[PDB]
DNA sequence: TGACACGTGCCTGGAGACTAGGGAGTAATCCCCTTGGCGGTTAAAACGCGGGGGACAGCGCGTACGTGCGTTTAAGCGGTGCTAGAGCTGTCTACGACCAATTGAGCGGCCTCGGCACCGG
DNA sequence: CCGGTGCCGAGGCCGCTCAATTGGTCGTAGACAGCTCTAGCACCGCTTAAACGCACGTACGCGCTGTCCCCCGCGTTTTAACCGCCAAGGGGATTACTCCCTAGTCTCCAGGCACGTGTCA
């Protein structure tokens, strides 16, 4: 299942895309296709959160979790 | 406020998925930071091989092998 | 200069060579690529190492510390 | 002594250092001579397969150059 | 047509008749094709590569042997 | 004699290639032995298949048998 | 953790070991190698077997489906 | 023999880690069967590593080398 | 030649086998709606004959590019001992931010109508 | 030279789901000191580094033969796709039949650990 609602997850989308291109059309397939990619981007960089929180013997997870996991992923920020 | 769409109670259960079991109040705007770069970079591919295609239509297919080559 | 000693690594690379396949001898440079490319990798998992070690308020790695960084990066 | 021995504790320590790492715990050496080993083996393995495919009997540094690629990723 | 399509119902149908099987469901031939497409594009990556460490214009059947060993056949 | 159309599968081969590698050249005999992998992969797919069939007590063979027989075997899924 | 108890293992293995060759011994960190692998077999069999009678109208484990997972993993 | 000194409850437990919510009385049995094969297979080979070096004595690497062989 | 594994003793709670016992979870059974299988068929994309080129792999050979042996050695570097300095943790006290129960309030969703491009036969 | 189709854009109405309030409080931030431990100094031994030397293993480059890929006319050609009737079955609900999972009890024992000893790196 989508965990992310459908239709502000799709004026997100429209919204970003108005700045990279005017009045570019999109599909309906095309955007259920970019939910799926996302939510699962989004749950595997939790996962690696709440590894980073473990190895500080915590059990919450603060904002340099986030910082770290994606550095040593390599994306650049 | 359409980055707004992306609620609280929603990236909770996003993190629920996760394995997450507690869940700090600034996660949620460090989160939504993280979601528009990847966002804008998927989409920015994109919108380039539809340009490339000569099509100007963003075909399923197409956001499928641009998030492919994003992975690599 | 290589932080890693040119003559014990490349023993190294011919040993695990030879259970893969005998006889094979190694081109002076290829060995010299292979030992970039392997001081240049570890040096990169310092770096991340590190990075988990200060999120941990400590400034020693251990071992939990280079097995995060492994992970995260999806090699195991 | 034994081949993996050869990348000395001042050898790794020194990668460390380049690494920014200030203190290094005892038990980091014998992680990282692991670590080393399976990357190694990897590289290994594609390059050796790279020089039969030439029907080469020396590795040569571009069979390196596509191994480390295909691992790169 | 897409060439994807040229896989054909009855081609997919006859493989999975010398692989035993008697009544084949009609989201069969979808699910066959995605997983066609994933090896097919896993051997080729592999085989390409080997074309271009022999720096060739033509992908060999040796390129092939050796994609596909390191596919696991 | 090859289960699936020759010609086809032949054009598929070239299509894929041309993403990772333009304006490439396929050997005959690279094509045929590419393609008697691709079936006998198929074949045993589906044999696995219909073992998972008829362990679910069904003649007919369904996606979810396809999906399982892929994780078992340890292929991405 | 080691989740099968040190001496009926060693007893197994030293008793398989018997009708292969006479009189061969086994040193006690090899033993703890070869039972971490073999627990990791099992809990990856047991994983496969799981998933095959969830993939039937149970959730019951049969012997029937470690044999069927066994034969698609090309073991038996 | 050697089998049945396996307990019951340790196959359970290893179910259990396995992520297993129940268990069929037979599997025990077929279990032990099974696991008698693996670990045949896994020695044979490290006794022909042992006798290949001409040695007496089994070392942790002649081991991990039969397992390396056996698990790829 | 000395260190390692083999063999046995003591024991005690951890762990392992029956013996009742409730029952979630197996296995036949019917009807139905779905839904592939199979029969017709015809246009058609695949198979193929063959000229025609010709781009390009396969093969042989010269040679120099370089790997292996190995041999000494002066020398920078690793190993080991020892030390004094800094860092890895528990339980201290506390707080504040993170958890949840409750209530308007609003946006998500189902179903549908009206208008605009748009690649296209 | 015009067309069926996918699209936004909106609406009508139900409809689950938010932010905010308030409270209970779990977990996280310094930290003192016991503890490890390790970074560094100082020898001392030693194994890397190097330069010939010589011997040659063979990789790279280049040219020649082949041969097979690409192309396509284009001819014929076995057949894929579609419609439709037919019959096999997936399955959901029904219901009989458990043995599988718990507790209690009695027993077997895994391992520290210690001592004595044969054997090969």
């Amino acid at each position: 299942e989508l965990l992310i609602r459908k239709l502000p997850f799709q004026r997100l989308v429209r919204e970003i895309a108005q700045d990279f291109k005017t009045d570019l059309r999109f599909q309906s397939s095309a955007v259920m296709a970019l939910q799926e990619a996302c939510e699962a981007y989004l749950v595997g960089l939790f996962e690696d959160t709440n590894l980073c929180a473990i190895h500080a013997k915590r059990v919450t997870i603060m904002p340099k979790d986030i910082q770290l996991a994606r550095r040593i992923r390599g994306e650049r920020a | 406020d359409n980055i707004q769409g992306i609620t609280k109670p929603a990236i909770r259960r996003l993190a629920r998925r996760g394995g997450v079991k507690r869940i700090s109040g600034l996660i949620y705007e460090e989160t939504r930071g993280v979601l528009k770069v990847f966002l804008e970079n998927v989409i920015r591919d994109a919108v380039t091989y539809t340009e490339h295609a000569k099509r100007k239509t963003v075909t399923a297919m197409d956001v499928v092998y641009a998030l492919k080559r994003q992975g690599r």
